[PDB]
RNA sequence: GCCGUCGAAGGUGGGACAAAUGAUUGGGGUGAAGUCGUAACAAGGUAGCCGUAUCGGAAGGUGCGGCUGGAUCAC
RNA sequence: UAAUACCGGAUAAUAUUUUGAACCGCAUGGUUCAAAAGUGAAAGACGGUCUUGCUGUCACUUAUAGAUGGAUCCGCGCUGCAUUAGCUAGUUGGUAAGGUAACGGCUUACCAAGGCAACGAUGCAUAGCCGACCUGAGAGGGUGAUCGGCCACACUGGAACUGAGACACGGUCCAGACUCCUACGGGAGGCAGCAGUAGGGAAUCUUCCGCAAUGGGCGAAAGCCUGACGGAGCAACGCCGCGUGAGUGAUGAAGGUCUUCGGAUCGUAAAACUCUGUUAUUAGGGAAGAACAUAUGUGUAAGUAACUGUGCACAUCUUGACGGUACCUAAUCAGAAAGCCACGGCUAACUACGUGCCAGCAGCCGCGGUAAUACGUAGGUGGCAAGCGUUAUCCGGAAUUAUUGGGCGUAAAGCGCGCGUAGGCGGUUUUUUAAGUCUGAUGUGAAAGCCCACGGCUCAACCGUGGAGGGUCAUUGGAAACUGGAAAACUUGAGUGCAGAAGAGGAAAGUGGAAUUCCAUGUGUAGCGGUGAAAUGCGCAGAGAUAUGGAGGAACACCAGUGGCGAAGGCGACUUUCUGGUCUGUAACUGACGCUGAUGUGCGAAAGCGUGGGGAUCAAACAGGAUUAGAUACCCUGGUAGUCCACGCCGUAAACGAUGAGUGCUAAGUGUUAGGGGGUUUCCCGCCCCUUAGUGCUGCAGCUAACGCAUUAAGCACUCCGCCUGGGGAGUA
């Protein structure tokens, strides 16, 4: 079972880190469009792309690896797993290599990344971390 | 683990036993109830001495005796050091250790403060050994 | 003051765990020696797993089943 | 013989029971108003004014309170063991009684059968509880000294009087002892109060004082007692703090110590000088503070003919066990005052010597054999000190639980493999919810410690002060991402849908075969026979052998392979049985239907075995019997439980890949086993390539101690199972 779409999502981007190529697609849900997209305004992705077809949309990621296929990112692995459903408030929220290292976080109304979240200072479930 | 298992699971420790089984007296002088106690040191006679012999090349002959602390429970214990001034029947006082020398025995008397008198010609006595500093 | 509810405590009898003990039996090894047993060739020797059984006192072997296994070793 | 002792009675209400009324709540009901009978009682004390009124001041009794505390109930946490699985009958619930503050089996009688039980009741061990504390960066782990509180107990059991409250740590009764003593007739006692005793223990502190300080009990008070507590008193028991000399003085004195013999060497150490009185010694101060206290006497608000009497805070007085303390001053000298551990290293520090693998040392490596920086001695050094070292234990270490922070490719670990209950997690999208979640507000986290700051104590130690910290608590503000619901559907997963492809899969049944073995018949010897010799054992009447003939039972000559089925065990002679499974494509479409899977639980090598048959081999044991007193030991010969048929017991193994399953991702090369497609061509079957789903070999990356895997990961991740905890002891008890 897919259990979990960040599981999938991260080991499938550390796939293609470790491959270096960028043009990769995968099965999507509002969640990840929206992380894409937020991966989009961290740059290290050089492009997504969203269309819609069974069941969910394809999301489409293009990487920004560095100048020669490296990964501008270091690390990167989910948090919320199966089972754990790992929540932070205001102050819970973590910062991996500070503002450096990103994590987004679902809250209250939607999914915001490390910095929105020590900035609006609304707690919630810890996502994933990428470093 | 699995995160349930994990929980319907305490994942124990190797906890491990006292390889010196030393229950002193605790509850030995009342109604005989055993007591973990974990005094450093109990009253107590050796009711026998004895010698067993080492192997060579090393022939350092080694003296044993089995003791009664105030608990009074059986062991052939060895005895350590140079000099002695004891017999059988003797009250001793038995540390805890195990050497090279037998199986069988994890303990070991001690030397200057009752009938096992250790030696004061030496200068390593000066704070122990039992015997005072030499002066 | 009596009786009646309960009533410890305490004992009695039926047994249960029982607890050390242990009736006598059994098992073993044992030849000092009481049997007396001879006194010939002393062994023509063997060898990579596990479970399980049938013996071998055992030492092992017949094994049945199927084979994972990880030569020696020095100063 | 008096009481404020006792019993009456008068009165009385929110007091009982009923009367009615209104309001309202959760169902029980609660709130308020108006009705019946009922008895409240200190003619008390003691002051005053002054009548003795009058109140004073308490007490009394009554109702209403607050408040206090207690009780009771509930939620969540609240120790180990399941080699701890059933518990269970006033128990379950109600009925009526009673009974208590209430509550109800709470207990009676009723009727009824409950009620709990793996999410671990029950049982056992054990245990005071927590706050708190120790180690740990923390996480955590561990602990539970005094101190805060809470609980339990007071020779033992059974009670009960009392009183607001005890079934009463220093009431009682009884009984049981126990023990003690008696005139023996029966009387008497109970330190898990405090010292201390005896003993025990390694030993733990006065058979110390006081009530100075508070803290009560009782009053108005003095006061009583205070083994609370305060205080001093012991245990370098634990920290903290002063020194146990500093400065000078080199000359490397002398001398210890080596030495190569010079020198160093102790060592600015010495001598000597200069200081300190720290520390200690003494004469004092203070024996601080703590001391506020108890009430009295002072005039001032409530009221009284009358602050009369009072009552408020003020006048004014009152208290030392510590102790004539701490601490401080006059002086006292370097002069009292300090050591100990280690030096192979680990870890800081070594050489000389005597010593002789011996003594020995010994925490680890191990040293010591005469020669040791590992024994001892001297020096020298180091570390350290009012202490040092040893031991007992907790954690760090020890991440040695591996959530943080382990594996199971092999050092320890994947049942043997299943089905599946609960449960674990949960696909895409649309809303609500706010349960969570997040996100504040509230109340509320004794205190102390706790961290921070800060005050005092010379300082430290230390208490104190405040802050911080401190809930996983309840409540409400948002919120709807997420999980969880609620609703709505979507689909490929799942489903199932159609087309196919696909088979040692299973179990039943039958069919064949060569042939173990036996044996029929016929021929045929002389030996077979196993060996070292053979023995034996077979056997001249035919063994061994033959050819003709069967029997029984046996598993099925090739294929056979990483073929395949399986989840494994295992599954291959053929066939069928009536089914189980395999996949290509398929997307057929409800709409997550899924997930592994504790318990449970089926299936399952061989042997063994129960039974009932067979026995064809084979075959332990076995014996004949080599061998050798012994010979089963083995080499024989035959035969042998059973193997083999029926079911159970068997459930175990190398069932091993010691690779749980599923998920999906990720260079390649490069096959397979079935598929499919496209083009390629006559069937491209021929080719190629794309994937379907597996099973290869080499190898990117990755990772492993290494080994190697590496799209089928041992790479990456995810829900769900079990194990592993040195070896082994012992899979054994």
């Amino acid at each position: 079972t897919m259990t979990d779409p960040i599981a999938d999502m991260l080991t499938r981007v550390r796939n293609a880190n470790m491959v270096r190529h960028e043009k990769l697609e995968l099965p999507a849900s509002n969640i990840k469009k929206e992380i894409a997209e937020i991966l989009k305004s961290e740059g290290f992705i050089k492009n997504v792309e969203y269309v819609e077809d069974d069941k969910q949309g394809v999301l489409r990621l293009f990487l920004k690896y560095g100048q020669n296929d490296e990964r501008v990112i270091t690390g990167l692995k989910r948090i919320s797993k199966p089972g754990l459903r790992v929540y932070a408030k205001a102050s819970e929220m973590p910062k991996v290599l500070n503002g450096l290292g990103i994590a987004l976080v679902s809250t209250s109304e939607g999914v915001i990344t490390d910095k929105e979240a020590r900035k609006r200072n609304v707690g919630g479930e810890i996502i994933a971390y990428v470093w | 683990p699995t995160i349930n298992q994990l929980v319907r699971k305490p994942r124990q420790s190797k906890i491990k036993k006292s390889d010196s089984p030393a229950l002193n007296k605790g509850f030995n002088s009342k109604k005989k109830k055993f007591t973990d106690l974990n005094s450093p040191q109990k009253r107590g006679v050796c009711t026998r001495v004895g010698t067993m012999t080492p192997r060579k090349p090393n022939s350092a002959l080694r003296k044993y005796a089995r003791v009664r602390l105030s608990n009074n429970i059986e062991i052939n214990a060895y005895i350590p050091g140079i000099g002695h001034n004891l017999q059988e029947h003797s009250v001793v006082l038995v540390r805890g250790g195990r050497v090279r020398d037998l199986p069988g025995v994890r303990y070991h008397i001690v030397r200057g403060a009752l009938d096992t008198s250790g030696v004061d010609g030496r200068r390593q006595g000066r704070s122990l050994y039992g015997t005072k500093k030499p002066k």
